[PDB]
């Protein structure tokens, strides 16, 4: 969506490229056009991956459940 | 006090007011559409999922979205009155033309030539449906119409089908609310009408209240019997011949018709007396209509010839009638079969020109009467909140299946309008302005495809690609089945609607929002 | 409560006002001029480019801004009742005067004399455009000036050419809504009125419910015929002839009427009988042109002749009369050509000054009658919005042609004024007030012309700058086709419209906006 692009669009795309190509297979958001990613060099670390899932999973769940918000009167 | 804006703004207060009511009614299209509550201000809230329904409700505080609103509100109301069906269809279209046509006026557009290439382009689109169009072969593709029109409702597809079958080529089809819960299909064949049943003495089946006759002569007098001085002379000579009679009068009053019905219980003669159907004028006709198809003479005072001058030569016949409580049946005049395809060809001239004039079906129930029969749909559900929603999506199906025969079918599902926008990639024209007219409506015609795959849950671009390479690599007809998710071909599967929806549907759209685009100020009272 | 303002106050108020409404006007001047939604109460909104449809609906809070627009106003408003065509011209006309005027006032001239100055620079103007007037040729002006004044519509342009030639000089041409999609042109020839058919006894052709006699007898009376005594001697004297017999009357009751259908059934007499039309006053008219259409003579109350005593001798008679359910047409007993020219000749005498008490304009229908045809042009389009829009544009064109076939033909897309503001140059008088009203009308005769190449998108200044060049160059027809963007000669284009449109424009114009001009002070209500 930042670059331009509908993003389900985008999306459906990429899980279809999922079976058709590989694994790999995604969308370069520098360049509009679908191909595979590790080869195009655009890779991540897994554990950036793997820790923002974990983080933002811990967040949200202690927010869902969050009874009381104590706070001080702004005078 | 007016107020008069332009330019930018006046477009922004139009495409503000035709998408808050598109948007409304657009949820309703394709199989996995949803409904719509309509509040009602005495009584229950209305459920449907009619696209004319929800848009004739639909109104706005702005007083410069409302113009919007309200222009937009004459396709689905033409739709509906032409076509009877496809209403959410032209909406969709209408917004899409609009949409795209504010793009291209935004870009310096002069808003005349984009009318006149837009008109250019339907006149080609409407051209490439009828090419698509298959005539319907019989049952099979009445059923699919129906089906298809009553939100895929297999039990309402095979009632109306059977209902086509019972009445005919000619015939006509009258949906009504069933007391019960159950739906049930009524059909009679012959003349019938709402009149019957002088006195309670004229009783040959005591078990079910009515009068049946075996080749009755049928009395076609237009004033009152009054006296036995002149109907006497005519029972002076039917009880010669010994077969029933059927009066047909004004009003036979306690005089007059205490001599059969002391008579009647005699057994000198088997006779019934029935109030003449109409007022008016339309007492003329009607007697006429019955005149013809017993094979006599109606006896009117226009005729001169009195009631006791009258004799078996003039005088009606039937093989047999049926008069009850509040109906009385002739199912066969046994005489003047050539007589009426004249008369019918005089009615149905009549009839195209009077389409101004009638309100109620009576101009071609008398055409039905006498060439055909009449059916009854009478729906019926647990509830009136279910039942009116189910009698809606009836009459939809009524209208479609009538539609089909007129002009054939089409693939449905928007194929058709993707197949025929094809065409519009070969129409060039001169004019540059023109051009984009043309392209607004290829946009347009790919539109409700889009909306039906969107409202399923599919992303309507990924379809539209896959149905656009379909059409050359499987055939014309194949299309995206948006109720299970796959695609196959369209007609074979039964997906199709009539040609007739999707031509009027288009027609309407163009002409109101090609009309739009031309506006460049708005003329408002101040609130 | 009143309240008065003076001076420049005053004129700030009357100039907004009158700019207000021409700016909603101006929009919709030229080929590409565009069209303005108006609001209704009630119902869909009317789109249309009609000018003085737009002014009609302009009205302002503010009292006295509300009083210029008011004015203003009175210039469409003329237009149209006048000329039928030019209202926004017209509009665009007296905007330019009054601002003109203002800036002259400003400066210290004299407001009366000021307008003495207009309004001898509009007689010479309007010399001027009569010296540039072409009378119609035929055809080939007709057409143009149609497809014209139908914002460039040659399929109107087509139509209404059809119907001069049918109705000729001296015909009617009436414009109606069409219940089908399609626009047809329907031509009747000869005496025809809204009555007939008072018994569908009188069949000749049953395949279309037409009455039909060839070399009728015409019976023209006025009162009711309500018996056999008086109906027989004007029965027992047809008979020897053998001749189709017609009755006209106010009606035929049921004893009278059945002599002649029981005798029309066995076929002794050929005949039908018809209401008379009208009401009132209305009646004599009528059954006189009847009357003496047909060679005969009215048996009219007033001449005392019993209906007993008639004869053959003053009988009318016709050589074709058809008769329907609500119509019945004479073509023509061809005789008294003097005598009905009086009555051509008197009832145009009567024209001119009964406009302006009659109910209808109906009575021009009435000369068209006897002396010539009446042509029904119904416009017909997919949907009420675009129907009401097209059918506008017919009757503009309408208009405009019959004003043409009055006056000629001048070159068009403004070219006439600024060819006539040229004379201006000329035009010297001795007092300096009444000079600067000279130079004001020059001006606003070239205002028109800018405001149609504004409307196309391009400068008015550099359009006006070549056209008034290629007058010596090329010559005084040449001007600029701001429908394709190209100078050339307007009257081989086509581009023309009629002398009367433009000649009336400028004196409206110039009238209301010369009275505005000596105004000093406002009187109003406070709110
Ligand atoms: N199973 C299906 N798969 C795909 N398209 C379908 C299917 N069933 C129906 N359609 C299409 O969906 C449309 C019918 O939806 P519907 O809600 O009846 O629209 P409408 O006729 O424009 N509005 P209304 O006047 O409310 O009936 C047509 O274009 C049908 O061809
Ligand atoms: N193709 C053209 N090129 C240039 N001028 C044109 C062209 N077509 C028409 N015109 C001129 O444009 C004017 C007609 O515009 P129109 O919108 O009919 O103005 P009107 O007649 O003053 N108002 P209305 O009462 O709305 O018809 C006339 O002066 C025509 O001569
Ligand atoms: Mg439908
Ligand atoms: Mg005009």
């Amino acid at each position: 969506a930042n670059s331009g692009f509908e993003g389900y669009v985008v999306l459906e795309k990429v899980l279809q490229l999922g079976k058709e190509k590989g694994k790999n297979w995604g969308f370069d958001a520098g360049v509009g056009d679908y191909k595979d990613m590790v080869e195009a060099g655009i890779i991540d670390p897994t554990k950036v991956v793997r820790v923002a899932i974990q983080n933002a999973a811990s967040v949200a769940g202690t927010m869902l459940t969050a009874e009381a918000l104590v706070a001080e009167i702004p005078e | 006090a007016k107020k008069v804006i332009y330019g930018e703004d006046a477009r922004a207060r139009l495409k503000a007011g035709v998408d808050k009511l598109a948007n409304a009614v657009k949820v309703t299209l394709g199989p996995r559409g949803r409904e719509v509550i309509i509040e009602k201000k005495w009584g229950t809230p209305v459920v449907t999922k009619d696209g004319v329904t929800v848009a004739k409700e639909i109104e706005f505080k702005d007083p410069y979205e409302n113009m919007g609103a309200q222009l937009v509100k004459e396709v689905a109301s033409k739709t509906s009155d032409v076509a009877g069906d496809g209403t959410t269809t032209a909406t969709v279209l209408a917004q899409a033309i609009f949409n795209e046509g504010l793009r291209a006026i935004a870009s310096g557009a002069n808003p005349m030539d984009i009318k006149r290439g837009i008109d250019k382009a339907v006149e080609t689109v409407v051209n490439e449906i009828k090419k698509l169009s298959i005539p319907v072969s019989g049952r099979k593709e009445i059923e699919q119409v129906a089906t298809i029109s009553a939100n895929n409702d297999a039990t309402i597809g095979k009632i109306i089908a059977d209902a086509m079958e019972a009445v005919g080529k000619d015939g006509v089809i009258t949906v009504e609310e069933s007391k019960s819960a159950e739906t049930t299909l009524e059909t009679v064949q012959g003349m019938q009408f709402d009149r019957g049943y002088l006195s309670p003495y004229f009783v040959t089946n005591p078990d079910k209240m009515e009068a049946v006759l075996e080749d009755p002569f049928i009395l076609i007098y237009e004033k009152k019997i009054s006296n036995v001085k002149d109907l006497l002379p005519v029972l002076e000579n039917v009880v010669r011949a010994g077969k029933p009679l059927l009066i047909i009068a004004e009003d036979v009053e306690a005089e007059a018709l205490a001599t059969l019905v002391v008579n009647h219980i005699k057994g000198v003669i088997r006779a019934c007396a029935v109030k003449a159907p109409g007022f008016g004028q339309r007492r003329k006709d009607y007697l006429q209509d019955i005149a013809i198809l017993t094979g006599g003479t109606a006896i009117t005072e226009e005729l001169g010839i009195k009631l006791e001058s009258v004799t078996l030569d003039m005088l009606g016949r039937a093989d047999k009638v049926i008069v009850d409580k509040d109906n009385t049946t002739i199912v066969g005049g046994k005489g003047s079969k050539e007589a009426i395809q004249a008369r019918i060809e005089q009615i149905k001239r009549q009839i195209l020109e009077t389409t101004s004039d009638y309100d109620r079906e009576k101009l071609q129930e008398r055409l039905a009467k006498l060439s055909g029969g009449v059916a009854i749909i009478r729906v019926g559900a647990a509830t009136e909140a279910e039942l009116k929603e189910k009698k809606a999506r009836v009459e939809d199906a009524v209208h479609a299946t009538k539609a089909a025969v007129e002009e054939g079918i089409v693939p449905g599902g928007g194929v058709a309008l993707v197949r025929a926008s094809e065409a519009l990639d070969n129409l060039k024209v001169d004019n540059a302005d023109q051009q984009l007219g043309i392209d607004i409506i290829k946009k347009a015609c790919r539109t409700p495809i889009r909306q039906i795959a969107a409202n399923s849950g599919f992303e309507g671009y990924v379809v539209l690609e896959k149905v656009l390479q379909l059409g050359k690599e499987k055939g014309k007809n194949w299309g995206f089945d948006a109720g299970v998710g796959d695609y196959k071909d369209m007609v074979e599967a039964g997906i199709i609607d009539p040609t007739k929806v999707v031509r009027v549907a288009i027609q309407n759209a163009a002409s109101v929002a090609g009309t739009m685009l031309t506006a460049e100020a708005l003329v408002a009272e101040i609130p």
